[PDB]
């Protein structure tokens, strides 16, 4: 559910990484830095959205039980409405 | 027609459905705020020809035919009437 | 009963009249107890239509009413029975469509 | 009262979607919260290019022109 | 409590390795990987938890859920639907009304025992 997220940003940081230190001596750090400063971005964005969906699924429960009753007494009134009305054009 | 076959539900149903669409056109969804002639003139004119047609079947009812002419007594009758 | 619109409205209104139908005294014809079932266990006989063709009796020919309302056996006397103020020539006591 | 033939009654109080059933779910502090405008003002907002990339998480749900201009120090 | 509690402690990691990888990077890089690879722990060990707790949270509900939508328009939709039960409501009153006064005067005209033994006792 959500963690293949969390798993994906540890992989794409783990490629940057990977591909920022394989050569690094070749050209100038400023551009590796870069590169580390925005996986570091993406990390932390995700792990917010992470414990943004942990904090709104904490109700999930609550939030589940309220639909269902909402759902029930709509679909009874639903159903009373559809029965007299097939009644009515019955008769 | 003073007859009795098929017209009673049928007649009640329709006068349910009219008061139902005169009390909807009525109460929600018109020119009472917002939160014609033809309308106007449509309810008036059912809801005068549901009052007449009430009034004239009450009456058919009260007037219509009692256990009256049965099958012995209209063949005699008949039979009387025929030979007169 | 669900979907009404003008037309709809009209052909209600139209179906009711077809099916169902200033004074507009409605003569409030009682059961007479001259009848053959359950009245005086009696054929027809000429008691019975005189009194049903000239009393106010709903017996065969029909219970008369004031006004001049004679309401005969066969009789479409432009009466105004119905309520409205139209009191044009309306069809036989009997009626028979 | 009820005569011969007469129907049966229905129930006092049985399953009704009729009652005020928003203030069941919950919803105030919701409501409160968040300040339709409510709900609406809180869609791009969070509480009161690596911009590109963080507006599109809260949207959705080259290189060295990009890096040039990355030069800041300490403060 | 608790997963509420690991989500901001995941938070808070995720901004100190923000704020670290901001400062002059002069060891190695990995220390971003390794704070993801803990959350990510962190977050299989809280979706386990959840799931042996018998919580009432399927994935396929969480997931429709955390599709960028929120219940206003469910809200709306209950909104709006007590507003027609309520305008029904009054419509099937008016109607009752007009139908009791259609049979008082019907009852006042043709015959009045029947049409109120009908209206008042059924």
């Amino acid at each position: 559910r959500l963690s293949t997220l969390i798993e994906f940003l540890l992989h794409r940081a783990y490629s940057e990484l990977m591909v920022l230190t394989d050569l690094l001596p070749r050209k100038s750090d400023v551009e590796r830095k870069i590169e580390i400063v925005q996986f570091a971005s993406r990390t932390r964005q995700l792990f917010v959205r992470l414990l943004a969906l942990v904090k709104w699924a904490n109700d999930a429960g609550k939030v589940e039980k309220c639909a269902m009753i909402s759902s029930f007494l709509d679909q009874q009134a639903i159903l009373f409405v559809d029965t007299a009305d097939r009644l009515a054009s019955l008769a | 027609m003073a007859d009795r076959l098929t017209q009673l539900q049928d007649a009640v149903n329709s006068l349910a459905d009219q008061f139902c669409n005169a009390i909807g056109v009525l109460q929600q969804c018109g020119p009472p705020a917002s939160f014609a002639n033809p309308t106007e003139e449509y309810a008036q004119l059912f809801a005068a020809l549901i009052a007449r047609t009430a009034k004239d079947i009450d009456v058919l009812i009260d007037s219509l035919p009692s256990e009256e002419s049965t099958a012995a007594l209209q063949a005699a009758s008949l039979y009387k009437l025929e030979e007169e | 009963l669900s979907r009404n619109e003008i037309i709809q409205s009209y052909l209600s209104r139209q179906s009711s009249l077809l099916s169902s139908s200033a004074r507009q005294p409605h003569v409030l014809l009682p059961l007479p107890t001259p009848t053959d079932l359950p009245g005086l266990t009696r054929e027809v006989t000429q008691d019975d239509l005189d009194r049903i063709q000239a009393q106010q009796w709903p017996g065969v020919n029909g219970c008369e009413d004031t006004q001049g309302n004679w309401y005969d056996w066969t009789q479409c006397i432009s009466l105004d029975p119905h309520g409205d103020d139209g009191r044009l020539n309306i069809l036989p006591y009997v009626c028979l469509d | 009262g009820p005569f011969y033939l007469m129907r049966e009654l229905p129930g006092s109080t049985e399953l009704t979607g009729s009652t005020n059933l928003i203030t069941h779910y919950n919803l105030e502090q919701a409501y409160n919260k968040f300040c339709d405008l409510p709900g609406m003002i809180d869609l791009p907002g969070s509480h009161d290019l690596r911009s590109l990339i963080e507006k599109p998480p809260i949207l959705g749900g080259g290189t060295m022109l990009s890096g040039f201009r990355l030069h800041t120090g300490p403060l | 409590h608790l997963e509420e509690h690991l989500e901001k402690f995941v938070e808070n990691i995720r901004q100190l390795g923000i704020i670290v990888s901001d400062f002059q990077p002069s060891s190695q890089a990995g220390l971003s990987q390794k704070l993801n690879f803990i959350v990510t722990g962190l977050q299989d060990i809280d979706k386990c938890r959840q799931q042996l707790h018998d919580i009432t949270v399927p994935l396929e509900v969480f997931e429709y859920i955390d599709q960028g939508r929120n219940p206003q328009l469910y809200t709306k939709e209950c909104l709006e639907r007590a507003l027609a039960k309520n305008e029904q409501v009054k419509g099937k009153i008016d109607t009752m009304k007009k139908f009791k006064s259609l049979l008082i005067q019907e009852l006042s005209k043709v015959f009045p025992e029947d049409m109120a033994k009908y209206r008042s006792i059924r």
